């Protein structure tokens, strides 16, 4: 009942957007409905390539999307193979023709989703939560990152109640606007419902 | 198969190729050596030969 | 090339196995860079298995001392060529001659200090027209052996490494195809040495989700070292027979298999495109259709208006050869599959072998060897600026700038003459590019190549141009712009006189030597000194090898 | 009261390259200015020469495409010595596609608003059957000197060749006696250049002398 | 005479945008009748945060898209023939008015 | 006359004494020793036989 | 791209009298030999004086 | 590796590649890292010089200053084949060899290579500085005879420096010194063989 | 340096 979304509100000094094209009235559904699917299919189709963020620019008549993975080959797939079929599927889900574009990241210790994830593979696998964020939480502390919060939820352990717990190390100023955050959400299901998992992770200036 | 094995795969003229040059090439298939089997070696040769 | 040749490049280069050398003569159909078909004539031609030749080139491959021996078409589309012919070039070959290194313009000139004992000093513009810029390639191998607690594991499913430390490898462990790699990467991964690694609750819970034991006993991907960058240029995959392929090695399956599919698919094609050629050429004449024969479908080109004659019985020879095409290639076919599908005997206990091929490419430092062709050795010391060079009272830098004092001590006074033939050899080429780019017509052409191709004494060549019809002569200057290449043979050479009577018809001076300004200090070298082409190579013994 | 040199004649002789001409001079200035704008020219000049190609089913600089008699290496050499002029930007991307028999020259690159190619017959490859096209995508960007491979293709895609960002090619100035001036003992500066279309020489002789001003500037007032 | 009118969100990028397309101008007609500020349009929107009742909580949305002008004076065929290719501008939807 | 590929470039030719016999095919070492090996050739004669 | 590396006189090592050596830094691979030369030149002839 | 000239050097010092300065002196480099406080365990130090950051080049002309090593001509016969210089740093992959001591390795310059190797302890560094040095070693030991004598560029640079011609610019005009010898050398109204009275001291 | 930049100013 608090805490606005990070990513929600830096969008306009800080972390750009994650799809940058206009639009006019008429078409606006009809875009961003199709943004929608080519993020969905995507994603199940690269679920296990540790994908964090994708981009989608469509400078009218054509669309660049743009994959960011800490895992480049897996990504390519196949010499380009891989991405030529999705070249003929991702043209047949948004209608349009798709210029396939790659990119990477280096740490993934550092990027929020890759961290969220992580234990969402972890904790799907019956691994102790208590030590498996823990684990996430030494990761990012000597790989660069400034300070970093990790919050799991749910009824963890198998236990009746919904247990949550939420741990940090560093500097996390979530109410300063010139403090970049990478922030984002994973979810895991287990035999005990749904436990979710959101993760922070400051790095500092504009 | 052992005997002509044994000569074609290790003998003291079945040697490796130099391939960097059609003129190493042309011109280590035009060898008359010396030595082998039948011969002599570096240390036994004197100035004569 | 080299502009000071002896004739016996030629010998050298098709009497030995590096060019393809035309089997019959006849007519170019279609030139790739992978491919040459030639169309045979038809005064060389056999009568039954119609026939036009396919030239398989051998492209980007190692050789025994990991050089590049690769092969290059050198003929154009519709060209003639003549039965003991070459259509494509080898390895240090160029239009069937042998050129092994380059031809660079020269001055023999103490220059302050850095040609002391032997050493070579080149420009910059040597370096950066990419000129010596060698192709080598490396093979690097990865066997999938046998031991205890079980085989090894080729999948990319492994612990430690941080994403970036591969930042290269697919979902099977293998390199790509197209990946830049540098010194220490990972080409293959490979989860083997395995001491004993300490196990946790949570890594004891690794049993209840994952299913595995322990994930074996310890954790450490074989990782591979420095020194070397590359480009990863192909990728074998050999799987002894019993074991699993993994996707990448049914990847490379299905890729040879479309690859030698559409390979015989073409043998077909080709052959029957000659084939139903020769039925055309048979057809002109004797119940000749000039409009009914392409109403029908092509394969049906033999019960037309003809009677029992002897063209009859070639539409019968050439039906027996078409048949036989078709029962071959089914069962050529099936027996490439076979090839392609079945396993392959390996060495006692190893699962599967992984084989890379990185291909570097060494340019060009201080440190390599260059050597002529007499004996003047000497490892290149600096590579100057463009700037620093001694030019000329024209402008331009000379590229390498050797050691006089080499000369009469160690006695191979061959290599000046050859210097001063080398620039009266860039003499004539340098008045063919001045009357050709000013465009001039092709009388002028015709008069300035016939004065230098007839010069001399009694010779042996005797050449005229008046049988070459204005447009080889174009295309033969258009060949001689670079320099005009002289013949030298060993015992019976030109003479100081001839070279001098060749300096003269072009303006170059009669000794051979061009005073020289300096470039650091912008005033004239007294007691001008000796310019000229030598021919020289780079050896391989480099120094990015020895350090 | 030294006299000081002013350019007065520029002789477009061709289109390549050009004399021009300083005048007047005292003497001992005609090889001073003369090599000292000379290794200026040589040095560091502006150019405007190519970086990275991408072939659109070109995995690797070492592969060979389906229906062009050249490799992708020569390709590549083919386009590293392409003169091209741009005006308005750092970097610029150019795009080539061409379907058909015949050579590609260097015309047939869909050109910008402000990129000028300087020499338009520049053959790059030869396509050699009726359905095998080529279709590149070429990054041009200006720079000054050498600027290889090996110091400086995040995707495997991308192709790098060797950069020399250098317009001119044979500066060689001829001092002479002057006689324009009554007043003898004084020298005239002629120098012919030698540009590949890309820089003009009016333009080159001003940055050369900006350039070494600026070097004087450490120790002049 | 000849208008050109530009159309982006991101208004950081919109004046280096038209500066792209000042520039692909400016070499070929020399007479450009400048970037004029044209003004925005503000897009508000309201949404219910809640997935449910209370009806008090809400958050507010908006999307200033930001206009230009770039009006190329003379029918020189410099321009259009240049601009024809060179209009840049990815995101930013760009289009004529003559 | 020349062949068509002597017409791109004739190397121009020094050389006063006249050919009369041009040199052999280089390989001919090799090539015939192994030849006159396995050729089916009885009498004793062949390598093999 | 008209950016270079602005040298400077870091120091002057006037050794004893009559005689000092001054030391420029940095300069470019190449504008080492063109300013020695052009000073060189200059101060040899050019610079003026009585005799 | 491959040995080459570098002229500029003197006889006490030689030109010896970051590459192999930066292998040969790992200890040094790793004690100097963990002296300034940059790292902590010596892991850290094998990541640094493994990835070889920015700031282990300082370190690296920090060790090398005053510490010798021995070059090494591989067929050594006498003992001026074994000669103690100074490391100057070479971008390249070759050892630079100053050429009066090339007369006593026998080494020319047509593919040769040498081998360097480090005086670890301290009384190895002051034998490579007081008995080793190249300038000690300036006589053979088989005789009187200066074995740093100069070869054959600079014998000719001599023999046509100083010599002399019956006419030349400046026949027979008077000097007030040899610096304006100089001077009318490079100014260019004299030659450099042209007989002149000059006053020397 | 001030007479090598005097003979510059009509350049730059
Ligand atoms: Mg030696």
């Amino acid at each position: 009942g608090q805490k606005v979304h990070p990513n929600g509100i830096r969008l306009g000094i800080v972390k750009p957007w994650n799809s940058t094209w206009f639009a006019n009235t008429k078409e606006f559904a009809d875009n961003l409905d199709s943004d929608f699917k080519v993020r969905q299919y995507l994603t199940k189709e690269l679920a296990k390539a540790s994908v964090s963020r994708i981009v989608i620019e469509r400078p009218a008549k054509s669309i660049r999307v743009t994959i960011h993975t800490a895992r480049p080959g897996i990504v390519i797939g196949k010499k380009g193979e891989d991405v030529e079929k999705l070249r003929k599927v991702v043209a047949d889900i948004a209608g349009v023709p798709a210029q396939i574009n790659i990119a990477e990241v280096r740490k993934p210790e550092l990027d929020a989703k890759l961290v969220a994830d992580s234990i969402t593979s972890q904790l799907e696998r019956r691994v102790m939560f208590r030590r498996a964020m823990k684990r996430a939480v030494q990761n990012a502390m000597r790989l660069g990152a400034k300070g970093i919060k990790v919050e799991v939820s749910g009824r963890l352990g198998g236990a009746e109640i919904a247990r949550t717990e939420w741990y940090r190390e560093g500097r996390v100023p979530l109410h300063t606007l010139r403090a970049d955050i990478d922030y984002n959400t994973s979810e895991a299901h287990t035999t005990y419902g749904v436990i979710g998992v959101k993760v922070w992770i400051f790095k500092g200036e504009i | 198969s052992a005997a002509v094995k044994e000569f074609f795969g290790s003998s003291q003229l079945s040697q490796f190729m130099d391939q960097n040059n059609p003129l190493s090439e042309i011109t280590h298939k035009r060898r008359i050596s010396a030595l082998g089997p039948g011969g002599l070696t570096r240390e036994r040769a004197g100035f004569e030969v | 090339k080299p502009l000071v040749g002896t004739g016996m490049e030629r010998a050298v280069a098709v009497d030995s196995g590096v060019t393809a050398v035309a089997k019959r003569g006849g007519v170019v159909q279609y030139v790739d860079a992978s491919r040459i078909v030639i169309k045979v004539n038809e005064d060389e031609m056999y009568p039954g298995e119609a026939g036009i030749d396919i030239y398989n080139l051998t492209k980007y491959t190692r050789s025994n001392q990991n050089t590049c021996i690769n092969q290059m078409p050198c003929v154009s589309l519709g060209e003639p060529v003549e039965r003991g012919d070459v259509l494509a070039d080898g390895p240090s070959t160029d239009l069937g001659e042998l050129a092994l290194g380059q031809n660079m313009r020269v001055a023999f000139m103490p220059w302050n200090g850095y040609n002391f004992e032997d050493s070579i000093l080149v420009s910059e513009r040597v370096v950066q027209e990419d000129r010596f810029t060698t192709i080598h390639i490396q093979e690097l191998a990865c066997v999938s052996r046998d031991t205890k607690l079980g085989p090894e594991e080729i999948t990319a499913d492994i612990p430690n490494v941080g994403e970036a430390a591969l930042s290269k490898l697919d979902e099977s462990g293998i390199v790509y195809i197209g990946a830049e790699v540098t010194g220490g990467d990972i080409l293959v991964g490979k989860v083997t040495p395995k001491g004993e690694t300490q196990l946790t609750p949570e890594e004891k819970l690794l049993r209840a989700i994952f299913g595995e034991k322990a994930s074996d006993v310890k954790d450490s991907s074989l990782r591979v070292p420095n020194g070397v960058s590359g480009t990863v240029i192909d990728v074998q995959v050999f799987t002894r027979d019993g074991v699993e392929k993994d996707k990448r090695a049914l990847e490379i399956e299905e890729m040879q298999l479309k690859q030698a599919k559409k390979d015989l698919s073409e043998e077909l094609q080709i052959l029957e495109a000659g084939l139903f050629s020769r039925i055309r050429a048979v057809l002109v004449a004797g119940g000749v259709e000039a409009e009914k024969l392409d109403k029908l479908p092509r394969d049906r080109w033999l019960e037309l208006g003809l009677t029992d004659e002897e063209k009859q019985n070639q539409l019968e020879q050439l039906a027996e050869q078409y048949d036989e095409l078709k029962h071959e290639f089914e069962k050529k076919l099936e027996a490439k599959r076979r090839k392609i599908t079945q396993g392959d005997d390996l060495a006692p206990g190893v699962l599967k072998i992984v084989k890379v091929y990185l291909a570097v490419k060494r340019r060009i430092q201080p440190g390599d060897k260059m050597a002529g062709r007499h004996g003047n050795k000497g490892v290149i010391s600096k590579i100057n600026p463009i700037e620093d060079m001694p030019y000329d009272e024209n402008g331009t830098p000379v590229d390498i700038v050797l050691n006089p004092l080499g000369v009469p001590s160690r006695m191979n006074i061959g290599q000046i003459l050859e210097t001063h033939l080398g620039m009266a050899a860039k003499g004539i080429g340098d008045k063919i590019n001045a009357m050709l780019k000013q465009q001039q017509e092709v009388a002028k052409l015709r008069e300035f190549i016939q004065r230098a191709y007839d010069l001399g004494a009694d010779v042996r060549q005797k050449v005229d141009l008046s049988t070459f019809s204005d447009e080889e002569v174009m295309r033969l200057a258009e060949n001689l712009r670079k320099g005009m290449p002289i013949a030298t043979p060993v015992f019976d050479g030109a003479k100081e006189a001839e070279i001098k009577e060749l300096l003269k018809l072009g303006d170059l001076p009669t000794s051979g030597q061009i005073r020289l300004y300096d470039g650091r200090t912008g005033e004239q070298f007294e007691r001008p000194v000796t310019v000229g082409y030598m021919y020289m190579l780079k050896l391989n013994h480099l120094v990015d090898d020895k350090m | 009261e030294f006299l000081k040199p002013r350019l007065v004649d520029i002789e477009q002789v061709s289109s390549t390259h050009a004399k021009v001409t300083l005048e007047p001079l005292e003497r001992g200035f005609g090889h001073t200015l003369g090599n000292a704008l000379r290794r200026i020219l040589l040095s560091s000049m502006p150019g405007c020469a190519v970086t990275e190609v991408e072939i659109d089913g070109v995995l690797h600089e070492y592969s060979t495409k389906e229906g062009v008699q050249e490799d992708i290496l020569e390709i590549l050499l083919n386009l590293k010595g392409l003169a091209v002029r741009v005006q308005g930007k750092d970097e610029v991307i150019l795009t080539l596609n061409k379907s058909g028999i015949g050579p590609v020259t260097a015309a047939d690159i869909t050109h910008d608003g402000d990129v000028e190619i300087v020499k338009p017959q520049h053959v790059i490859c030869h396509l050699t059957d009726e359905n095998a096209s080529i279709s590149m995508r070429i990054k041009v960007q200006r720079g000054r000197g050498y600027v290889p491979a090996s110091t400086r293709e995040r995707p495997i895609g991308r192709l790098l060749v060797d950069a020399c960002y250098s317009p001119v090619e044979r500066i060689a100035y001829n001092v002479e006696a002057a006689r324009v001036e009554q007043r003898t003992d004084l020298d005239k500066l002629v120098i012919e250049m030698e540009t590949n279309g890309t820089i003009d020489p009016e333009e080159a002789i001003r940055r050369a002398a900006t350039i070494l001003a600026e070097q004087l500037e450490a120790f002049v007032d | 005479r000849i208008r050109i009118r530009l159309k982006a969100f991101d208004h950081r990028l919109i004046d280096q945008a038209t500066a792209e397309i000042v520039e692909t101008a400016k070499r070929t007609g020399a007479q450009v009748r400048g970037p004029i500020p044209l003004p925005t349009r503000k897009e508000r929107f309201t949404v219910l945060i809640s997935p449910h009742v209370n009806k008090d909580a809400r958050d507010q949305y908006e999307i200033r898209t930001h206009l230009r002008l770039v009006d190329i004076v003379e029918p020189t065929e410099k321009t259009v023939d240049a601009l024809m290719r060179l209009d840049l501008a990815a995101g930013v939807d760009v289009q004529i008015s003559l | 006359v020349y062949s068509y590929t002597e017409k791109k470039r004739i190397r121009k030719d020094f050389g006063k004494r006249p050919q009369v016999l041009d040199v052999p095919y280089l390989l001919s070492i090799q090539l015939d020793s192994f030849q006159k090996f396995i050729e089916q050739d009885p009498e004793g004669q062949y390598g093999l036989e | 791209v008209t950016e270079f590396l602005k040298p400077r006189l870091v120091d002057i090592e006037q050794v004893s009298s009559t005689h000092a050596k001054v030391t420029l830094e940095p300069l470019e691979r190449g504008f080492g030999h063109t300013l020695g030369n052009a000073l060189r030149r200059i101060l040899l002839s050019s610079m003026p004086g009585c005799a | 590796s491959v040995i080459t000239v570098g002229p500029y050097l003197r006889l006490h010092q030689c030109g010896l590649p970051k590459k192999m300065a930066l292998e040969l002196f790992k200890p040094f480099i790793y004690g100097k890292l963990e002296l300034r406080g940059l790292a902590t365990t010596i892991k850290a130090a094998k990541k640094m010089v493994e990835r070889e950051e920015a700031v282990v080049w300082d370190i690296l002309d920090e060790v090398i200053r005053e510490h010798p090593v021995l070059l090494n001509r591989a067929p050594t016969l006498h003992r001026l084949g074994i000669q103690a210089f100074e490391p100057v740093l070479i971008e390249g992959k070759a050892i630079q060899l100053h050429p009066l001591v090339c007369a006593a390795y026998n080494a020319d310059f047509d593919g040769d290579q040498m081998a360097v190797h480090v005086p670890l302890t301290l009384e190895a560094q002051l034998e490579a500085r007081a008995l080793m040095m190249s300038t000690n070693n300036i006589l053979s030991p088989a005789n009187g005879e200066p074995i740093i004598v100069p070869s054959q560029d600079v014998v000719l640079g001599l023999y046509y420096m100083t010599r002399d011609c019956v006419n030349a610019k400046g026949e027979g005009m008077v000097l007030t010194g040899p610096k304006e010898a100089e001077r009318l050398y490079r100014s260019g109204l004299a030659s450099l063989h042209a007989r002149v009275k000059v006053r020397i001291t």
